[PDB]
RNA sequence: GGGAAGCCUACCUCAAGAUAAGAUUUCCCUAGGACUUUAUGUCCUCUAAAGAGCCGUUCGAGACUAGGACGUUGAUAGGUU
RNA sequence: GCUAAAACUAUGUGCCGAAGCUGCGGAUGUAUACUUUGUAUACGUGGUAGGGGAGCGUUCUGUAAGCCGAUGAAGGUGUGU
RNA sequence: GUGAGGGGAGUGAAAUAGAUCCUGAAACCGCAUGCAUACAAGCAGUGGGAGCACCUUCGUGGUGUGACUGCGUACCUUUUG
């Protein structure tokens, strides 16, 4: 099964009208004060005022 | 004497594409599709130059009918009365007066009805 | 006045890079950098490279402060493609297109 | 370009009220359609709505002649297989009088967006009262 | 005040100071033209309807110039019959300016 | 007037995108400037309410969704007894 | 949608209605006269297969050791006529 | 990233002549501005036609858009069609 007519650019863009991306949830940490992904350990090993690597 | 076709062919295709401005999709981009669209537009225009006169005469007749029925006659009786009273004003002017000046149209209706009587 | 950076010949499809471009179009540079830093898309790395290059150009060649910059203009164009051959079943061959793209970023205040 | 079209911003719609007691359905619907479309005004334009608002009261007293009370049929089709439904004039007039007038005038109006707009100016009420006293309708004997 | 005149097989309703285009005339530019066959004169409430024509009425106009309307393409095509032809057209006209109306 | 497993109701489910978009109870928001295109007009400063969502622990709900419960004023899941 | 019709039969007075006919403006073929003409009148001007007539553009040779050109050629892209 | 690629500086008559580099058309793919578009059925135009935006010799002007409306079943070939 294949198309009988080539699809127009208009209909192609209409189909793609649902492809937009979305933003993550970011938050400024307390103890250190940089941005991190919410509910995740910061890239330097801190989470809720505890250190993972001394 | 070898002849290259590029410049003349390009000019012809470009003129057709320029006459195709404003059409939807490939009808303003693709030469094969755009060429068919211009010929059909020409045919439609040729036929509609005749259709326009009919449409406008129908509009004038409708407005004259409304005015005559406001003044107590029908269109056919008003036309007959004016013809018997020898008035030769045409339907375009009669419709213009009907739409823009009610008193003059009432006077014309009185003339026609007097001729009918 | 706008300050421009171009990344040409990036090894990714324009259709894929345009999603990240649309994500960051119109925002302030700090917010856009946060988004690009915490995105998981491949095109995020390339767009971040281009944006940081644009910020560096604005700072060093025009003497502008970064606190007021925003992403005023961004778009992605198609690049030159590479052509390859993939063998199918029963001796048939198909043609493969490997696509690239150009990224343009302009910042201004 | 001396022949002018009416402008929608300058059209003026007047309100009228019509009693349907003892009238014949079709011979009333023709006049209602005329006045809804605006054929009675000298500014009539085919692509502009210039008509009036018509309120119809005492809708269930409308009449038909002959044996049409038992015999005239109203059909509709749900688009499921075998879904053709049928009723007649006596049941329909006792149940929903507004539908009879809506069908009769819908049949006589143009079939497009302008026709949909023109049918919205007809208000049909079963009893002798209407809620549009604020528009001060005039009595129309048609 | 307005009047009804006939020129070039058609009729026009005119007021003083109006410029209008009619079919091509033979009058030279700058000349004056008199219509002595007025069909109607209206002066607010004074209404004169000529039986064929109002007796004594006159409308005076002045010729501005001559010209041609915009180009029109004529296309004829019979499908599947190997036939096609085309031609252009521009219609001549004369411009007039009404200067006087007397009932 | 009577008159059938037939028609309309009656029984179950869905149903106001019924654009004619219906009804009821309760809750929220009442600040100052400048300008002309004197208008539900346009730009400043100050204000972010009732709520909804992102996120997390998840489900007798689930393709993805949607829907249900909870988020320290806590038994939502795991563990422990 | 229509029932002393918006049906049928008979008669009448009006009107609508085509690229038909008339009005106004313009073009063209043939013929007859002006006894060069490009001016009149008359009759014409839907067309497949076909037949006849008249033209537009393109490359190259002569005219050209001429004429236009860095005060901007060809080519590309708009606008006006 | 001692990468690719770019932004300055410099050379040049010219760097949108910057190395697969004279000119750089079309299909095809982006970004920005103006207008229209989420109650309405079909070769997508054509004859009308309101409103809006910009320009303006301020109009019976120009440019872009086209709510609503009459008519309207592509092209070629082969065929009695």
């Amino acid at each position: 099964a294949v198309q009988q007519n080539r699809k127009s650019r208009s209909r192609r863009d209409m189909r793609r009208s649902h492809d937009a991306l979305t933003e993550n949830a970011l938050t400024v940490d307390q103890a250190t004060g940089e941005t991190h992904r919410r509910h995740h350990v910061t890239k330097d090993g801190f989470y809720r005022g505890r250190q993972l690597f001394a | 004497a070898r002849v290259k076709r590029g410049v003349v062919a390009h000019r012809r295709h470009k003129k057709i594409l320029a006459r195709a401005k404003g059409y939807y999709g490939a009808r303003s981009r693709v030469y094969r599709v755009a060429f068919q669209a211009v010929i059909k537009a020409g045919q439609y225009a040729y036929r509609d130059r005749r259709q326009k006169k009919r449409q406008f005469r129908a509009l004038w007749i409708a407005r004259i009918n409304a005015g005559a029925r406001q003044n107590g006659l029908s269109y056919s009786r008003m036309i007959d009365g004016l013809k018997k009273a020898q008035v030769i004003i045409d339907r375009r002017v009669l419709a213009d007066i009907a739409m823009h000046d009610a008193v003059a149209f009432a006077a014309l209706a009185e003339k026609a009805k007097g001729a009918l009587a | 006045m706008e300050v421009t950076a171009k990344l040409r010949g990036a090894a990714i499809s324009a259709q894929k890079a345009r999603l990240v471009a649309d994500l960051i179009r119109g925002k302030s540079v700090a917010h856009a950098l946060n988004i690009l830093n915490f995105s998981n898309k491949k095109a995020a790395v390339l767009v971040k490279k281009a944006l940081e290059s644009a910020i560096a150009n604005a700072e060093h060649n025009n003497s502008l402060d970064v606190d007021d910059l925003k992403v005023s203009t961004i778009y992605v164009d198609e690049g030159m493609s590479l052509k390859r051959i993939m063998p199918r079943a029963k001796g048939r061959a198909d043609r493969i297109t490997k696509r690239t793209c150009h990224i343009t970023v302009k910042v201004g205040v | 370009m001396k022949t002018l079209s009416a402008k929608p911003a300058e059209v003026q719609h007047d309100w009228f009220v019509v009693d349907a007691t003892g009238k014949t359905l079709g011979r009333l619907a023709t006049e209602i359609a005329r006045r809804l479309r605006g054929k009675h005004k000298t500014s009539y334009t085919p692509h502009v709505d210039t008509g009036d608002y018509i309120i119809v009261i005492n809708a269930e007293q409308v009449q038909v002649t002959g044996n049409k009370a038992l015999d005239k049929k109203y059909y509709r089709h749900t688009e499921f297989p075998g879904g053709l439904k049928e009723t007649n004039f006596e049941k329909l007039v006792a149940h929903k009088p507004e539908e009879i007038f809506e069908r009769a005038v819908k049949g006589m109006l143009p079939k497009g967006p302008l026709g949909y707009a023109m049918i919205k100016k007809m208000k049909v009420y079963a009893g002798s009262e209407h809620p549009h006293a604020a528009q001060q309708p005039q009595v129309l004997d048609i | 005040m307005y009047a009804v005149i006939q020129s070039g097989g058609k009729q026009h309703r005119v007021v003083e100071g109006e410029t209008l285009k009619v079919e091509l005339l033979k009058a030279e530019s700058g000349a004056t033209i008199t219509f002595d066959d007025v069909l109607m004169v209206v002066n607010g409430d004074n209404i004169q309807i000529g039986a064929p024509v109002v007796a004594g009425a006159k409308v005076t106009a002045e010729v501005i110039g001559h010209g041609r309307h915009d180009k029109i393409r004529i296309i004829k095509m019979r499908r599947r019959k190997h036939y096609r032809k085309q031609q252009g057209h521009r219609q001549w006209f004369t411009e007039l300016k009404i200067t006087g109306i007397s009932g």
